């Protein structure tokens, strides 16, 4: 509520505390690219280039 | 003209028959290539308990 007079002021306080989770770091693979798209063969290295 | 129409097995797993090839020693562990009747695989072969 209100008209041309009013307002609300605290008469008291709470402190509070809120956690706020935050992805910072990934644990990174080294994935290589031959073996994986192809292992040891005798064709491996011809038809990969 | 013989024309009698035969048919052996198309693309089934090993059976009765063993064609006329030799044997040598297995791999146990090694990271090779493999033949064991036929099929021919490659990378590293490990041994599990299942
Ligand atoms: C604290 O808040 C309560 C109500 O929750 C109030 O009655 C009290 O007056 C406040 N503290 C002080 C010092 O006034």
């Amino acid at each position: 509520a209100y008209s041309n007079n009013s307002i609300a002021i605290p008469t008291n306080f709470t402190i509070s505390v809120t956690t706020e989770i935050l992805p910072v770091s990934m644990t990174k693979t080294s994935v290589d690219c031959t073996m994986y798209i192809c292992g040891d063969s005798t064709e491996c290295s011809n038809l990969l280039l | 003209y013989r024309v009698v129409v035969l048919s052996f097995e198309l693309l089934h797993a090993p059976a009765t028959v063993c064609g006329p090839k030799k044997s040598t020693n297995l791999v146990k562990n090694k990271c090779v290539n493999f033949n064991f009747n036929g099929l021919t695989g490659t990378g590293v072969l490990t041994e599990s308990n299942k």
